[PDB]
DNA sequence: GGACATGCCCGGACATGCCCTATATCTGACACGTGCCTGGAGACTAGGGAGTAATCCCCTTGGCGGTTAAAACGCGGGGGACAGCGCGTACGTGCGTTTAAGCGGTGCTAGAGCTGTCTACGACCAATTGAGCGGCCTCGGCACCGGATTCTCAG
DNA sequence: CTGAGAATCCGGTGCCGAGGCCGCTCAATTGGTCGTAGACAGCTCTAGCACCGCTTAAACGCACGTACGCGCTGTCCCCCGCGTTTTAACCGCCAAGGGGATTACTCCCTAGTCTCCAGGCACGTGTCAGATATAGGGCATGTCCGGGCATGTCC
């Protein structure tokens, strides 16, 4: 049948989630995950749920961000694909690592 | 009657309220009357730029209302207000649509 | 005690973020690699909402100490409170 | 009955000054105050900081100015100057 | 006879000749730890005066100055400040 | 009268607890200050202090110097993971870099 | 005007060398150059403008130890 | 023939004398005049402190040699040596200054 | 050598479904009216920090030169940057499944939020003196220089 | 393996500035008094947590094709190292001036308090632009069909 070419579709996500403003990880695993590393920080924490929400607009910023970041590392290597190496040379040129 | 120093300078933010507020910031043990005049006259001037451009960026988009996307559009694409707020990041702003040149087709 | 939660973060979670980012395409091997990168961002940004919690003689983590935490470390984040 | 502190009403009066056709949902008026309030703290701190640097215990208009020039970029320091001054100057005749 | 200048270097001294009693300090090194001292003073003294009036306080406590060591300073770093901290305060509230 | 004891003495501190006490007074921080946070606030001071100090004295010592340089401040909170994070956005005047080399730049047999 | 060539190409590599590089390509030294006048413009903007608020005719070393500050980068030994 | 070393020995050399020490490298009177001559672009008959232009030319040499780790890092990564204007753009990018 | 039939490749029409444009519904979220009461506005008082004038000295600016380490230039070269090609392998893309993500309704109680009292706690001022800072001496840790020793390298 | 260049240590000699001492001085201390505010109780009331139910979009695993990261090879060019010439950096020394800081005098500007008022904020309510949904035009892109070319084979 048909098949799209590698890379067409991808672009097309990229363009759709770049146009318009929909979280992209799921709440409730989020959420999960918080409330896991909470545990082991103070006990029987409760959570306002504009807190997790501004967590969770945070954390998604902050990781397309480092994903630009990555890209434009990648790139300047004449590389499309992203490697660990990748993030963490960002992250060591952040300053945070 | 009363008239406020807002009217009598004919600006929109409260002289009154910005005067309080930094009265009660424990930032200095007195203000001048003039230093409140000048910080609310100085975010009017800001507050209409930045809606100034969002309300741009929402009838580029054939919107009627301005919406996160559109304050994100027009901080990012005003040079001197994405210097500014280099260091900010606007809830539900999305990005710029930028793709690098090298990754376009052939 | 919730345990094993990190695997919630799934890989076309990460995919998605990294789409949004520009990216076009991803190793297999980058999801480890973020995912610690993640629970690093989680662990000093709770750690500070939780001080403040704490300090303020509460046991729920309100928005305003996040937005608070998140400013004090440089990422302020704008729609929850100024 | 909680009273809370924004500055909606401004913001809408400056909105409908700049475009009288225009709206605001309540996340853009959220990011409106949160971005009117950082400022705010920005600026009044770099002030009470130059004040105190200079020896100074009030809160005057020379610092609020020096400290819009250091935080602002060229185009919006030179305008936000020039309308500061030239409000200032009208209040001050006004009294 | 110039104007009262104040400095840590007497303490400086006082505490280096208690953890290295024949160790010595130069005059740019000693400006270097004065230069430290004032950094974290200044970043303590105002994160304490935010955190006050984030919850309405009008008291500088030792409270806010515990948790705004806690959040500048690494973990162990913290544990053993604030051990030393209330270890001094309390014999302190003892006299 | 009394005899005139200092509170750093009482509190077995070496930074002046007055002083301290007066800066946050004079600082525009608040309008009240309590008796207590001066003497935390003199207490961290100190501790850190004395940690800087001791490894700067262990780097002065392992150069076989007797007195401290900024050299040997750079490289005492430099060689220190939690010092380096304190002050990772501090630049120490005369203090140089730490001496590292990239495994990539070293020669090959 | 001709005082940028001051800061002579044995200069550039030596902050190179102390910045860890093993080799400089040509290319590099105009770049350097123009990464470092920038670095001014915005230092020098700084301090002169706090010169100026203290109502002053000289740059003191304290001028720009607050310039430095608030750049975001500290720095330690000149005062303060 | 005349001994001469092979392309690297000496700058090894280089890197470790001055890696090892403290002292400034960048010349003081042309750096001084540089200055000037910047500021008065922004203020004319400008005046400056010695401490002023030693602390200026003390930043300037900590600033340049970061950038420079940096870029060094960047171009490592990419299985370089020589580094180009490209990968200080890139360092400069990726620290936000750009 | 001439005729025949097809294999194969390339250009163009086209299937697929993606983007774009138009419109009905509603609905809940945005825009406007109200009460009041607390923060804002007008006015008098005081006092202390800011504005302004004269000094000085020290801190900066300006100038000559030498001479030497650094800067500029010439040139051999070799090794690293860069272009080209193989590969294979791990990643983009499609499809069935389940797995849980997401929405609607209700529990209720832990916990956030508002108010009453007052007593410990901290602001504020007089007298005092002893810790803290400016100035001077000096000698010892450090800096400069010369030489033998050791490290390292490349032929 | 070994000569040569460079870093290192040991020793001698100088040197200059930090540590100690002394005099001055000003703010920390002690004492007391009085505003005040926040700790603790107590009441209210909000939504966070958990549960249940259902529906449906996404994750996941697998199959399959395929694009480039890495490795290898070739090229070349242009920066490193060394030698030669230059030149100004820096220390040394000396004049001069100007303004930062200090001290004194004045003055005027805002904290504080009092009194009155008005507009901004929950609450409530109207109402309308976009989310959701469905349908129609138009076109990008990989795909398949038809036509033309070319070389193989038989008479």
């Amino acid at each position: 049948p048909h098949r799209y070419r590698p890379g067409t579709v991808a672009l097309r996500e990229i363009r759709r989630y770049q146009k318009s403003t929909e979280l992209l990880i799921r709440k409730l695993p989020f959420q999960r995950l918080v409330r896991e590393i909470a545990q082991d920080f103070k006990t029987d924490l409760r959570f306002q749920s504009s807190a997790v929400m501004a967590l969770q607009e945070a954390c998604e910023a902050y990781l397309v961000g480092l994903f630009e970041d990555t890209n434009l590392c990648a790139i300047h290597a004449k590389r499309v694909t992203i490697m660990p190496k990748d993030i963490q040379l960002a992250r060591r040129i952040r300053g945070e690592r | 009657k009363a008239k406020t120093r807002s009217s009598r300078a004919g600006l929109q933010f409260p002289v009154g309220r910005v005067h309080r507020l930094l009265r009660k910031g424990n930032y200095s043990e007195r203000v001048g009357a003039g230093a409140p005049v000048y910080l609310a006259a100085v975010l009017e001037y800001l507050t209409a730029e930045i809606l100034e451009l969002a309300g741009n960026a929402a009838r580029d988009n054939k919107k009627t209302r301005i919406i996160p996307r559109h304050l994100q559009l027009a901080i990012r694409n005003d040079e001197e207000l994405n210097k500014l707020l280099g260091r900010v990041t606007i809830a539900q702003g999305g990005v710029l649509p930028n793709i690098q040149a090298v990754l376009l087709p052939k | 005690v919730l345990r094993d939660n990190i695997q919630g973060i799934t890989k076309p979670a990460i995919r998605r973020l990294a789409r949004r980012g520009g990216v076009k395409r991803i190793s297999g091997l980058i999801y480890e690699e973020t995912r610690g990168v993640l629970k690093v961002f989680l662990e000093n940004v709770i750690r500070d909402a939780v001080t403040y919690t704490e300090h303020a003689k509460r046991k729920t983590v309100t928005a305003m100490d996040v937005v608070y935490a998140l400013k004090r470390q440089g990422r302020t984040l704008y729609g929850f409170g100024g | 009955r909680s009273r809370k502190e924004s500055y909606s009403i401004y913001v809408y009066k400056v909105l409908k000054q700049v475009h009288p056709d225009t709206g605001i949902s309540s996340k853009a008026m959220g990011i409106m105050n949160s971005f009117v309030n950082d400022i705010f703290e920005r600026i009044a701190g770099e002030a009470s900081r130059l004040a105190h640097y200079n020896k100074r215990s009030t809160i005057t208009s020379r610092e609020i100015q020096t400290a819009v020039r250091l935080l602002l970029p060229g185009e919006l320091a030179k305008h936000a100057v020039s309308e500061g001054t030239k409000a200032v100057t009208k209040y001050t005749s006004a009294k």
